[PDB]
């Protein structure tokens, strides 16, 4: 899994 | 009747977020009526409003043992489980109150969101759209399908779209309701400044909502560093140490801190998930304190208050594990926006954000809730040169007859690999050693033809770069820096030897019908080039194909690779000849990463926040000239880069350069500017003063 910014 | 107004009156001073008199008036409603279904469940929601989840949860149960086909109840528990982490009970209960009553718009909506989350975005649309035809009046429904939408770039009728959107908000905040836009998506929509701050505000408003019925009077601050033996302490708050863009930008911080003047505080509000970035920053700041383990948001803020914060610094904003109710709380006397959130809070509670004049214009003021208090270059920052300096160098295995990017190896001992080699001839450019096509370039391209893991060549490690996570794991998450050298190459990614490949590498929701007009214009320009994009995620991609093939691109020049472990996703920039922006949203993270591989970027800064972020780097990076102030200029810069190929050598090895030599990626500097700033911050307010613009 790849962790980004979001919501 | 007794029982109803009582109940009644709690729903009412809840829409208001008078929590604590409703939650009162739905007890009293029980007392006078133990088995009213409504008022349970009510109450159930209430609780859960307050993180209360297994009283909410008792209560959920006895209004479905009252009323066995109160689907309602069922909805609204399924929200509770999903709180909790009990996907597989959430969607029991969304599931149960759908065949209840399968007209049910609201338990729709809700399963959407959790196919949503749970990464099934089709079944998340099919949902949403199920709940409109329902019921056409349900602004949350809607936007969040316009968000889905967003994700996979589905642009049907986006347009009336966007002005539904619009409208929608004018709308909810008209009647003083909370917006059905969250703060984080307002930049992707065309909405008002005033409509971006008021949409945050309100976000905002919640928080302050949910700590008055704790009562706390204020707290009292520092108005010296007498106590703190004249060290200013620092606290930075995320939910982010961790395998987070957030880490992988500022886990270096921290341990740069002066010691001498800073005091240096982390409260993580993450449990630790075991990666060397959580390591590093409990390692690394003076004191790690990790308020997960303190979910009641007035302890939580006690113990900031007892540390003896002077500037408490918001890492979050609207994003996902924030709690900002500790900020609400003021535990301490200066309140700062920083890195994580790319806009404004809109809320009182905090003092200032932390920007540039590149990315937040004075002019631009008015689009803020907070004073903009300013770093002198970019208010960027990447721990590149710390997670990946096996990329400060490389060289190319020369196929033919010379490309920088085509084969490309990387590594800590790359020099001594080079060294042990008969033919090496080294370009200026400081330079790039070229190994000729000789017996050993020929085993290292039959390794990668073959999709074979690595060999060995006089004794040193040769890996295939798509293998990573197979050779070591930690190395692939930035955790670790490889200790092998490492081939990258065009043919890995079926990308063209003879062509320019432009690439963006973003999440897909970033890009917008103009922004995708803009490239196929510029590849229409260029023929033979290709744009790179990812699977970001994968069923966006036959939509961007479709688009692109009427706006006259065959098929062919849109190449989809997958989205890689952090490490290739970085390395495999240096395959691109030139980066395209997203000016809808821009890279951020993903521009520091295309960057640090030597990559020109071109871009058009807007009108928020997140349009304007490239543009800082590149300026504080010296590259002024890869800054667009329009579309045709954007593209005109963009062609030009992919034909003048001289003109593309130099700007390339410009990037290559300024990428050490200037500010953009020095950790060090970056702190030690971010102190001058934290001290400004904290005369202004010792002398009495209150927030005021720093420039
Ligand atoms: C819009 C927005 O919120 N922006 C935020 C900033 O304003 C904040 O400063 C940052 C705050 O911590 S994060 C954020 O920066 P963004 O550019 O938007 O990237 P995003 O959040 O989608 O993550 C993509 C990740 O995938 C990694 N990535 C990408 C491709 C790939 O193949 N592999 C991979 O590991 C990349 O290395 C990234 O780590």
């Amino acid at each position: 899994v790849t962790p980004v910014s979001t919501a | 009747t007794h029982a109803d107004s009582l109940n009644n009156l709690a729903n009412i001073k809840r829409e208001q977020g008078n929590i604590e008199e409703a939650v009162r008036l739905y007890r009293k409603a029980l007392e006078v009526f133990p088995e009213f279904a409504a008022a349970h469940s009510n109450l159930a929601s209430v609780l859960q409003q307050q993180g209360k989840l297994q009283e909410a949860l008792m209560h959920y149960k006895e209004a479905i043992r009252i009323s066995p086909t109160f689907a309602d109840a069922y909805s609204n528990m399924g929200n509770t489980l999903k709180e909790m982490q009990d996907v597989q009970g959430a969607l029991q209960c969304y599931t149960r109150a759908i065949q209840i009553n399968p007209a049910f718009a609201d338990a729709h909506s809700n399963l959407a969101s959790i196919h949503k989350d749970s990464g099934n975005i089709p079944e998340a649309i099919a949902s949403y759209r199920t709940a409109l035809k329902l019921k056409p009046d349900f602004p949350d429904a809607y936007c969040n399908l316009a968000h889905c939408l967003q994700i996979v770039c589905d642009w049907t009728d986006y347009d009336e779209r966007m002005k539904k959107l619009v409208s929608i908000v004018a709308d909810q905040l008209e009647k003083n309701r909370l917006p059905s836009v969250h703060p984080h998506h307002s930049m992707l929509y065309p909405l008002s400044h005033g409509f971006r701050k008021a949409i945050a505000e309100r976000h905002g408003n919640l928080c302050l909502d949910k700590i008055n019925v704790l009562h706390k009077p204020p707290y009292e601050h520092p108005k010296d560093l007498k106590l703190s033996d004249g060290r200013l302490r620092v606290g930075y708050v995320s939910s982010d140490f961790g395998n987070h863009p957030t880490s992988h930008l500022m886990q270096s911080i921290p341990g740069m801190h002066n010691p001498d003047k800073f005091e240096v505080f982390c409260y993580a509000l993450s449990p630790d998930d075991g990666t060397n970035f959580r390591v590093k920053v409990m390692a690394e700041a003076n004191h790690f304190i990790d308020l997960s383990q303190i979910p009641c948001n007035g302890k939580a803020a006690d113990r900031i208050h007892q540390d003896g914060i002077h500037i408490l610094v918001n890492m979050n904003g609207y994003t996902k594990g924030a709690r900002n109710e500790l900020f609400a709380l003021r535990p301490a006397p200066i309140q700062a926006m920083w890195l994580g959130y790319p806009g404004t809070s809109g809320a009182l509670f905090m003092d200032y954000i932390i920007t540039d004049q590149e990315t937040s214009p004075a002019e631009v003021a008015e689009q803020y809730s907070e004073k903009l208090a300013y770093m002198p270059h970019t208010f960027f920052i990447g721990d590149h040169a710390n997670m990946f300096p096996h990329l400060k160098k490389k060289a190319v295995i020369d196929f033919k007859s010379i490309y920088d990017n085509r084969i490309v190896l990387n590594g800590i001992d790359l020099k001594a690999f080079l060294d042990s080699l008969p033919d090496v001839k080294i370009v200026k450019m400081l330079n790039m050693p070229v190994i000729p096509m000789n017996t050993i370039a020929e085993a290292v391209i039959e390794m990668i033809n073959r999709g074979q893991i690595q060999i060995t060549i006089n004794g040193f490690s040769i890996s295939n770069g798509l293998a990573t996570t197979q050779i070591n794991n930690k190395a692939a998450t930035g955790e670790e820096v490889p200790r092998t050298i490492i081939v990258t190459t065009r043919s890995q990614y079926g990308l063209p030897e003879d062509a320019i490949v432009y690439c963006n590498f973003n999440q897909l929701y970033k890009i917008d019908p103009s922004t995708l007009q803009m490239w196929a214009n510029i590849l229409k320009r260029v023929p033979n080039s290709v744009l790179w994009l990812l699977r970001f995620p994968a069923v966006g991609e036959p939509n961007i194909q479709q688009y692109a093939q009427n706006m006259g691109l065959p098929q062919n020049r849109i190449i989809f690779s997958p989205v890689a472990p952090k490490e290739e996703h970085v390395r495999r920039g240096q395959l691109a000849d030139v980066c395209l922006d997203t000016p809808l949203c821009n890279g951020h993270t993903t521009g520091m990463d295309v960057l640090w591989a030597g990559t020109p970027m071109v871009t058009m800064p807007g009108e928020t926040l997140a349009s304007r972020v490239a543009a800082s780097q590149l300026t504080c990076l010296g590259c002024l000239e890869l800054i667009a102030k329009n579309r045709q200029e954007y593209e005109d810069i963009a062609v030009k880069l992919g034909t003048d190929l001289e003109y593309l050598k130099k700007v390339r090895g410009k990037v290559w350069k300024q990428r050490i030599s200037s500010p953009l990626f020095n950790t060090k500097q970056y702190t030690m500017e971010l102190e001058r700033l934290y001290l400004q911050m904290w005369e202004h307010y010792a002398a009495g003063n209150k927030p005021d613009h720093m420039i």
